[PDB]
């Protein structure tokens, strides 16, 4: 992954695929390769913790609940606070 | 309303349809004009994720409002805290040459300092505004992935329904199960293709943001800056104690900075951004390639090798020999024993996929019965192209016994010819080129399932031939790609003879313009010397006049675009040729009057050749004796200088 | 090598010989008149023809106006000794322009040695002259000599523009039709010609001017030519053989009237209307009659009437029908001689081919109807030359047809008042009640030719007897240039018929014209009653009269046709609420732009459909626009051809009528095997060509009935597009005059400007429209009339199957042993079927006439070109620019096209412009690209010092290039000094650059609507808006000099300038780039030819920190990649890695054909490495274990045996385009590998290994085979 690889927590819900050494993966690596290893889906995957950054809740005119749905966070530390506010770009170089 | 599925027929006539309707959605893009330029939209991003969504159409909003208005925090940026300017008091009183250059390195210090500001903002950029369209691309990639589920299950209930409760065949349930497999891949690579329109869509739009929104904000804080920078200097430079009038004014525009010293943006730069290893390494395993045949010999060995780079396999007689094609090492079937066999589960095809198979094929033709050239074929389905009469048949077959059988006329002429044959499911078409020509376009709706085995063989049976470049795609072939694959592969600076083979030097062919394709050059003497012509009176018994092309060096083995060439002839001695006074071309005793002409040919016309002296070209002169004289002259139609050997 | 040998003057006194008064023959008495023998046979009376024919011999419009769409009436033109010398002088000139071409040459020829029969005599043994086919020669002295003519081109009758040919009868026979022949009289003028309408050459002429253009006089002569040459070898076709057409329909013409002759003279798509059936009836029945003249000839025992033999005689007719002759002297006519002959004059000679020849604009087809006259003057050579016609080579007339458009041209043109009326013959067609009735009246020839099913007549469902005998017919191969050219160097030039003295005829020649047919009147005025407004409807809504008020335009077609103040359009509402509104002052130029713009996006609007096969592209607006099918929403009509395919285009749906297919019958041949066999292959054989008749024939119905509907639709659709912008100018211009004249003041407003831009975008909208509606008939034919075809044709194979296997096995027993490979022969052959391929049957539709005209449209575009050819610098576009060249400028002699440009003012380059191309407009785009290669900057004086390089200001205001440290800089400005700068930055800190020293492909593009755009290398790197600049006019010149620079060390390198009329798209861009980075010879670093016996140190473009260098010299030692390279620097100015540092190579000639030095693609060579100054031989030992050959440098008399030669390749690279590679080949010709690179231990030894042969071209950007080969260059300079 080449984009916020340490934020993907937050863009995507992982599921996990078993590797078994060495008839999915040997010294050459997967067999058939990243794209077409055929892989199996582990049971594990139904015990992941899923605790939610926020939770947008969509109601109707009547302020009744029509759904309730889940946004994770990325798992990184924040702020604190304003970075780009307060960082001055130096002129001197050393 | 339908009465229910029953047969397999009927399974496979819906799972098509299911599988088209699903392309034809999920990869739907329009084209539209933005602030940055034309960008391929993803058309039912705003019904998938609700932007832009509450008009009628998505598309028209956002070519409206711009690429910012797909993102929920618009201003984001902070001006940044920078390093206030002002020149050293020590410098007032200095000496010009000393004052110049330190006010140069000061110069440098500045466009630095622009320079990492822009980088400032890029960064802002990608941290507060990228980092929205990633969102907004993520999302849209799990709206794809919620979809093709949802398609996958309603394929995966009408096939296990039927399974479950139907009085379709056992053997026909095995192969809908097979078959069915192959359409959910094909579900995916469709799938696949919509992701990266969303991916092309989104970082697009980012990057017009950037132009749009982020840049002009830089370009504000820039130009207070420089103007900033500008005062300081000018005030600095008029309390300069030790130079003169003439000399502040010299210094003041020296130091001076425009908008130029700092408009950084190179869009180019913004887009390869996105290429990475992985998104490189991703298109070469995605590419429409399931098949590409190469060739070469090492010492005492051969070796036939597929570079699609995916898991083909390939078994062929050891015996297999090699010989220069068009571009590249051509194999040569026997006939007989010789056969050679690719393995890719793609090949076994389906119903729902398209491929393309080309290859450059030189048949040394023989008897005109039926026989198998190449196919795949199992249980009587699938493709086979077979050898008939004086030209080939395309053969096409379905599980219910529908067929495409073509008769593609002239293809063993013994001559290289480039078969280009393209299946477009989505388009329900097929596609049948020739070298250049599309030789038929027809409907395949009626041809559903053509599951065959994960094996071509090329067999070339009762036709010793040279096949060259075999390749197959997964995806169909238009016009222009077969006209560009054809032209780009013919030039490589090779010349060639009338079978397309390379022109040899020390080789013996005999001469044909391109206007008259039967008829030979001949010799004829007029005054106790000998010239060049065609024969006009049939069978007036002028011997094909038999030539020899000759290179200055001893070592060049084959004719090249622009080589320097000396044509002789074989009468009773060795004769070369001359151009006389009235440029016509004539045969003489001596070598050393001979006259180096150079040979070169035309793009488009892949057997012909053209030759000319001292940039004067040689043509068919207008009737004479009757006679039509080879001359060197400029002035006649252009297809009079086109030539062919034919050996 | 002229046609007419002297000049003539019409007030040259009479010789009796070539100027003389003479007589014609006549019914009565006729006036002799002043004529002139330009040629043998060839004469010319330069007078209104009165005398001709006796009956209409009066100069007055008649008293009901004739039923053409176009004719002028001026009874004293003509009456001047003055114009009669232009009439002259012009037909001559015409004549001489013909000539001057090949088919022109050949026809003039023919018409010559095509002297008429002499069929006079009633007695069969004597051969007598036929009197009308003579005139006579009045001499000084009184006495007339009787003359035999050939041609004779006198001035037009009443109707000025009614050319035609005309000629004398017999008592019985019919010399025209009987191949006898008989003189040819023309009524023709070259001092008028008729004005067309053309929207489809946009696809290769973007530029194309507006409105009416001009049939070159010189096309219609010619085609009067082509009909005298029929009726003087006595083919041509019978006048009462016409194209009937439906006229019953609202939508039908009242009535046409054309004939196969004008058919079979027209060619192209108009001759192919008449199927083969006929085709064949008419070719059969002159040969026959070709067969009778030969009889006649064979049974004549002497001549009468002249003093020249009979001999001779019989030697003229020989030669003019191309009679075999035996040894007796007998005659006979040899069918493939005929076949030929016929041909020739049928097939050759024909007004599609001159258009071919001449290169001008001409009607594709009878169907795009004349709609205007003008009067000409061609004698002048400032006005209309033999060679160029009006479109004079080396000036802007030259391009796009200029010569020939009426409005460019317009000191040329002179528009008179066409004679037919407004709606003289027309429908009338009426809405119902939607209140009462809205009629319009349809002009004739605004309506639809739908041909009467009479006309395709065929014998498919004819059966045929197979015979052992029964032999095939041939291709029948497409006429083409080539073919043409066969013709033509076959072709005999020397002997044309003396001109002999014969009897004196009687001093009046008793004769009369040959009789033409009555043609009915067409109805006029018919009325129909409608219930939905229809096409016609549509497109006049769109319409109106000049006028003070202001119109406005309204989405309701009804309101439009109701008020003549409201003019409908198919622009989207939003387009409608925007040009409708008034508008301040102050905001009307951005008023204006954003109406430009607005127009051309929505007619420039296509929508992709992935869903059909034949038709890719749809243009939405057609809908609304003509109200193509019906409903409301342009989704209806995109969703309608979706579905319902190409037919919800069509007026009417047209009949195909195919029935079953005649079946064969073999005759059978008792105990003869090879006859039977015979019969079997034969009837074989004649199937294939039921498939391909049946092809031919639905093609021809398709032409006829389908092709000709959608090329009305296309007519109407442009006519649609103009009306919509003569509507928005005249809102616009309304607009504008509301102003005070204060206001007006502060407001540039050019009208003329404004129109050239809609034109543009109507020429775009063309485009696209042109490619859907081609693709829309054709899909039409594929699809819904072809099938009915394969189906008949398959229906035929089964029966066949049935009959050639009963065939077999009732004769078992004489093909016994054969039994089973006839089976098989028969049923592989009827199992296929043979696919229709429209290439084959018409010229327009093969794959790389596509590309063809790509290109073509990029070379149209192209207003300055400038390349070195022979040994100058000059200009190759069609303008011929003029170019000024200073004494310092600097030609690279190995490429000379690559210019140095030093700092110094004799360095220089100047372009004059030609005025027609100065660029001073509001809203013209346009393009500037060239190659440029830009030397490192060394020096803190080149800090912040910009110079300009390429300069078009004028009084500041045009465009420039210039040069600054480390930039590329465009500029705008406009006529107020508003400017835009847009700039390639580039970094001289950097290890190894795509820049510095090196080529650099640059484009700029411009939009006035829009941006201002700089791409480099192919790709976009920076944009500008320009919209808030004004009027930019720039310079009469261009000067390519170092402008301003204070290096004085500076210079250039420069190649390939092009400027462009367009803006160049992204596509268009790439394709540039790619073809002009000259693919076929390998470059050097810095993109450069790579050259043999040039020392270059080596890169790795896997690894560029590394360069080549030698452990040990010998067979025991070897090269390897070493680094790192090092850096050079000058402090502030640049910082790079050293690019000198290394072993060298060189390249030896091995097996080159020629002494150039430079290194093509596929060269085989030897490469020298040079260590410590000292020359060695690249080579390896193959035997050693292992694929990858560990690469030594050896003495060079030690090779011995070894691998050394390789093979250099060129390869595309992306932003650098660099790409070299080296295929090692041993002795035997195998392949070793290319070279390259492999770790051992933690050495990285070059390698020559065949795993790269096993790749597939690019892949990643990371081979470790590519290389580049690094020159020494004074424009990069570190210490070697
Ligand atoms: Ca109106
Ligand atoms: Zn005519």
């Amino acid at each position: 992954p080449d984009r916020f690889n340490n934020a993907l927590k937050h863009f995507y819900r992982k599921q996990y695929y078993k590797i078994d050494y060495p008839e999915n993966y040997s010294i050459n690596g997967f067999v058939n390769g990243q794209i077409n290893a055929q892989l199996s889906l582990s049971d594990r995957n139904q015990d992941i913790i899923n605790k939610p950054e926020e939770i947008i809740n969509l109601l109707n005119g009547n302020n009744v609940s029509l759904m309730r749905s889940n946004i994770y966070g990325d798992g990184l530390k924040s702020t604190v606070d304003d970075f780009y506010s307060n960082y001055k770009i130096p002129y001197n170089r050393a | 309303d339908n009465s229910p599925i029953d047969t397999d027929k009927k399974y496979y006539l819906w799972l098509r349809e299911i599988f088209r309707n699903y392309s034809f959605d999920i990869t739907a893009t329009q084209e539209i004009n933005t602030n940055c330029g034309i960008n391929k939209v993803v058309t039912w991003f705003g019904k998938a994720l609700n932007i832009l969504n509450t008009s009628d159409s998505f598309v028209e909003e956002f070519q409206n409002l711009g690429a910012i208005s797909l993102i929920n925090k618009k201003e984001n940026l902070s001006m940044p805290i920078i390093e206030s300017y002002e020149i050293p008091n020590d410098m007032l009183g200095l000496p010009l040459n000393d004052l110049n250059e330190k006010l140069f390195n000061i110069y440098s210090k500045n466009t630095a300092y622009f320079k990492k500001i822009y980088y400032n903002f890029l960064d802002q950029w990608w941290t507060q505004y990228y980092s929205q369209y990633f969102d907004l691309i993520c999302m849209a990639k799990r709206s794809v992935l919620a979809q093709e589920t949802l398609i996958k299950r309603i394929i995966q209930k009408k096939l296990s329904y039927l399974i479950g409760n139907s009085n379709i065949s056992s053997d026909n349930l095995a192969l809908m199960n097979l078959t069915t497999t192959n359409t959910l891949r094909d579900i995916s690579n469709e799938s696949q293709i919509a992701m990266n329109n969303v991916d092309s869509f989104l970082n697009n739009a980012a990057i017009c943001v950037f132009e749009s929104n982020i840049y002009p904000k830089f370009i504000s804080f820039m130009e207070q800056c420089i103007n900033n920078i500008n005062i300081k200097t000018k005030e600095f430079i008029q309390k300069c104690t030790n130079i003169n009038e003439d000399e502040k004014l010299q210094l003041i525009n020296q130091n001076v900075f425009n908008s130029l010293d700092f408009e950084f943006l190179n869009i180019q730069n913004m887009k390869s951004l996105f290429s990475s290893e992985t998104a490189l390494l991703i298109k070469e395993e995605t590419w429409p390639y399931e098949l590409v045949l190469y060739a070469f010999k090492e010492p005492g060995n051969n070796v036939i090798g597929d570079a699609s780079g995916k898991n083909t396999s390939i078994e062929y007689s050891k015996d297999i020999g090699l010989v220069y094609g068009i571009n590249s090492d051509a194999l040569y079937l026997n006939g007989s024993n010789q056969s050679i066999s690719f393995s890719n589960d793609f090949f076994e095809n389906g119903l729902t996929n398209s491929f393309s198979i080309y290859f450059w094929l030189r048949n040394l033709g023989k008897d005109t019965i039926k026989s198998k050239l190449i196919g795949s074929k199992e249980d009587n389905c699938g493709w086979e192209i077979y050898f008939q009469d004086t030209g080939l048949v395309f053969n096409m077959i379905d599980s219910n016994g529908n067929e495409k059988n073509i008769y593609l006329s002239d293809v063993s002429n013994n001559s290289w010819h480039y078969i280009t044959i393209s299946v477009d499911r989505l388009k329900e078409q097929l596609l049948i080129f020739i070298d250049d020509n599309l030789v038929a376009n027809e409907s395949i709706k009626e041809i559903l399932n053509i599951y065959s085995s994960n094996i071509i063989s090329l067999l070339s049976e009762n036709n010793p031939s040279y096949i060259e470049g075999l390749t197959i795609l997964n995806k169909p072939t238009t016009s222009q790609e077969v006209l560009s694959n054809y032209f780009e592969v013919l030039n490589n600076s090779y010349i060639r003879d009338s079978n397309e083979e390379r022109l040899e030097y020390n080789k013996t062919y005999q001469l044909y313009n391109y206007v008259f394709s039967d008829k030979p050059i001949c010799e004829v003497k007029q005054n106790n010397n000998i010239y060049l012509t065609i024969n006009n009176t049939n069978n007036l018994n002028l011997q094909a006049s038999k030539f020899k092309l000759l290179s200055i060096n001893p070592n060049k083995q084959y004719v090249q675009k622009l080589d320097e060439v000396i044509i002789s002839v074989l009468d009773n001695m060795e004769k070369y040729i001359d151009i006389s006074e009235d440029n016509r071309l004539q045969l003489i005793d001596n070598k050393n009057n001979a006259k180096k002409m150079i040979i070169s040919n035309d793009i488009f016309i892949s057997n012909c050749l053209t030759l000319s002296y001292n940039g004067k070209y040689i043509c068919l002169s207008m009737k004479d004796e009757n006679h039509n004289w080879m001359i060197c002259n400029n002035d006649m139609s252009k297809y009079l200088y086109l030539w062919s050997f034919k050996p | 090598m002229p046609f007419v040998n002297k000049q003539f003057n019409y007030k040259d006194p009479v010789n009796g010989v070539d100027i003389a008064y003479i007589k014609i023959p006549n019914a009565g008495q006729m006036q002799p008149v002043k004529a002139f023998k330009i040629h043998n046979k060839i004469w010319v009376i330069p007078e209104r023809d009165t005398f001709t024919n006796p009956e209409e011999g009066d100069l007055n419009p008649p008293p009901e106006a004739k039923q053409v769409p176009v004719s002028y009436y001026d009874s004293t033109y003509l009456s001047t000794d003055n114009e009669k010398d232009n009439y002259l002088k012009g037909v001559t000139k015409l004549f001489e322009r013909i000539y001057s071409t090949d088919l022109g040459r050949m026809l003039l020829t023919s018409i010559v040695r095509g002297i008429p029969f002499w069929g006079g005599s009633t007695i069969d043994t004597e051969l007598k002259v036929i009197d009308t086919n003579c005139i006579n020669v009045i001499q000084p002295d009184g006495s007339y000599r009787s003359e035999e003519l050939n041609l004779v081109i006198i001035g037009p009758s009443a109707d000025i523009i009614q050319f035609e040919c005309k000629s004398f009868g017999h008592e019985v026979l019919n010399l025209t039709r009987n191949g006898y022949g008989s003189t040819q009289y023309i009524r023709f003028s070259p001092d008028f010609t008729f004005g067309f309408e053309e929207s489809l050459e946009v696809d290769t002429n973007p530029l194309l001017g507006a409105g009416k253009f001009a049939t070159d006089p010189a096309v219609t002569l010619a085609h009067q030519l082509i009909h005298a040459g029929h009726r003087l070898y006595g083919i041509a076709i019978n006048p009462n053989r016409v194209f009937k057409v439906n006229t019953n329909a609202y939508y039908e013409m009242s009535g046409l009237e054309v004939s196969f002759e004008e058919l079979r003279t027209f060619g192209g798509h108009d001759a192919k209307f008449i199927d083969s059936l006929q085709e064949n009836e008419f070719r059969l029945y002159y040969y026959n009659k070709f067969k009778d003249i030969a009889s006649t000839l064979n049974k004549a025992k002497s001549i009468v009437g002249t003093t020249a033999s009979l001999q001779y005689m019989k030697n003229v007719f020989k030669e003019k029908y191309l009679l075999s002759e035996d040894t007796s002297g007998k005659f006979s006519v040899d069918k493939l001689k005929f076949d030929k002959l016929y041909k020739m004059l049928t097939e050759i000679y024909t007004e599609d081919n001159f258009v071919k020849f001449f290169k001008v604009l001409n009607a594709k087809t009878f169907l795009n109807f004349d709609k205007a006259v003008f009067k000409i003057n061609i004698v002048p050579k400032v006005n209309y030359t033999i060679y160029d016609g009006f479109n004079l080579r080396n000036t802007n007339l030259a391009a796009n047809f200029n010569g020939q458009n009426t409005e460019i041209n317009n000191m040329n043109f002179t528009k008179l008042k066409n004679f037919t009326g407004l709606f003289e013959f027309y429908k009338l067609l009426c809405v119902r009640g939607i209140l009462n009735d809205l009629c319009i009246k349809v002009n004739n020839w605004d309506l639809f030719f739908s041909p009467s099913e009479d006309n395709f007549t065929n014998d498919l469902n004819k059966g045929e007897e197979i015979t052992s005998d029964t032999n095939i017919e041939a291709a029948e191969e497409n006429i083409s240039l080539d073919l043409i050219q066969q013709y033509y160097l076959t072709f005999n030039f020397d002997n044309e018929p003396e001109n002999i003295s014969i009897e004196n005829l009687s001093s009046d020649i008793i004769g009369q014209l040959e009789l033409m047919p009555n043609i009915e009147r067409f109805p006029n005025g018919k009325k129909y009653e409608l219930d939905k407004y229809t096409m016609f409807h549509y497109l006049r809504a769109q319409e109106f009269e000049h006028g003070k008020s202001r119109i406005a335009l309204t989405n309701s077609v009804n309101e439009a046709l109701l008020n003549p103040s409201r003019v409908y359009t198919f622009f989207s509402s939003d387009y409608v609420k925007k040009v409708n509104k008034a508008t301040e002052a102050a905001m009307f130029l951005g008023w204006v732009e954003q109406l430009v713009y607005d127009f051309t996006d929505e007619t420039s609007e296509v929508s992709t459909t992935d869903k059909i096969a034949d038709i890719t592209i749809i243009i939405p607006y057609i809908g609304p626009a003509l109200n193509i099918g019906n409903m409301l929403y342009k989704d209806d009509f995109v969703g309608a051809l979706i579905f319902s395919g190409a037919v919800i285009l069509l007026e009417f749906i047209p009949e195909i009528a195919i029935p079953v297919l005649g079946t064969f019958a073999l005759v059978s041949y008792i105990a003869n095997k090879v006859l039977t066999v015979q019969t079997i292959d034969n009837a074989l054989s004649k199937r294939n060509e039921k498939w391909d008749e049946v092809y031919k024939y639905i093609v021809t119905n398709w032409l006829a009935k389908v092709n000709t509907q959608i090329d009305l639709i296309r007519k109407k659709m442009k006519e649609a597009l103009e009306n919509q912008a003569e509507a928005t100018k005249a809102i616009i211009n309304y607009q504008y005059n509301q102003y005070t004249e204060e206001e007006k003041n502060n407001i540039n407003f050019n009208i003329d400007d404004l129109s050239s831009k809609l034109n543009e975008s109507i020429n775009k909208a063309m485009i696209n429209i042109n490619k859907f509606l081609n693709q829309c008939s054709v899909s039409y034919l594929m699809n819904s009339m072809i099938p009915y075809g394969v189906k008949r044709l398959e229906d035929f194979d089964a029966s066949l199957k049935d009959a050639l296997l009963k065939y077999i096995y009732d004769n078992r027993g004489t093909l016994i042993g054969q039994v089973d490979r006839l089976k098989d022969k028969v049923n592989n052959t009827l199992s296929t079927d043979i696919p229709f391929q429209l290439s084959k049957y018409v010229d327009n539709q093969r794959l790389l006439s596509t590309f063809t005209e790509y290109i073509k449209n990029i070379i149209n575009t192209s207003i300055l070109n400038l390349r070195y050819e022979s040994n100058h610098l000059i200009d190759l576009s069609r303008y011929a620019s003029k170019i000024n060249i200073g004494s310092k400028v600097n030609f690279d002699p190995i490429d000379k096209n690559q210019i140095q440009l030093f700092n110094l003012e004799s360095s220089k380059i100047e372009v004059i412009l030609k005025n027609a191309i100065v660029y001073n407009s509001m809203y013209e785009n346009f393009s500037t690209s060239f190659w440029i290669r830009i030397p490192k900057y060394f020096n803190s004086i080149s800090l912040n010092n910009e110079y300009t390089i390429i300069n078009c200001m004028e009084n500041n205001s045009g465009w420039k290039v210039s040069l600054n440290y480390g930039e590329i800089i465009w500029t705008l400005q406009d006529t107020q000094e508003i400017k835009q700068r847009v700039v390639f930055k580039y970094s001289q800190m950097i290890n190894i650059s795509d820049y510095i020293n090196r080529w650099i492909f640059v484009t700029i593009t411009n939009n006035r609507l829009n941006n201002s755009k700089i791409y480099i290398n192919g790709r976009l790197i920076d944009q500008k808006p320009i919209s808030n600049l004004g009027n930019i006019h720039a310079s009469n010149n261009i000067m390519f000099k170092l402008d301003g620079c204070r290096d004085t060390h500076r210079y250039i390198w420069i190649k390939y300038f092009n400027l462009f009329d367009k803006e160049l798209n992204e596509k268009e861009i790439k394709d540039l780039y790619d073809n002009q980075s000259n693919s076929g010879i390998l470059k050097d670093f810095w993109g450069d030819y790579l050259q043999y016996d040039k020392p270059y140190y080596m890169l790795n473009l896997y690894d560029p920190n590394k360069y080549v260098d030698v452990n040990n010299v010998g067979i025991r030692g070897y090269m390897y990649l070493k680094g790192p390279r090092g850096s050079v620097m000058t402090t502030n100015i640049y910082l790079n890695s050293s690019l000198y540092r290394g072993a060298k190579f060189i390249i030896k000639k091995y097996a080159s054909g020629n002494k150039d030095n430079i290194v093509r693609n596929n060269d085989r060579v030897y490469i020298n490495v040079v260590v410590k100054n000292k020359e060695y031989r690249l080579a390896t030992n193959a035997s050693q274990a292992g694929v990858e050959k560990i690469l030594s440098a050896l003495e060079i008399p030690d090779v011995g045996n070894l691998s050394q030669v390789v093979v250099m390749k060129s390869k595309n690279d992306q932003g650098i385009t660099n790409k070299c590679k080296m295929n090692l080949q041993d002795n035997n010709g195998n392949d070793i590998g290319f070279i390259g690179f492999h770790q051992f231990n933690n050495i990285a030894k070059l390698v020559a290994s065949n795993w790269y042969n096993r790749q597939i071209e690019r892949s990643s950007r990371t081979l470790g085979c590519s290389w580049e080969f690094i020159p020494v260059d004074d424009g990069w300079g570190e210490r070697p």
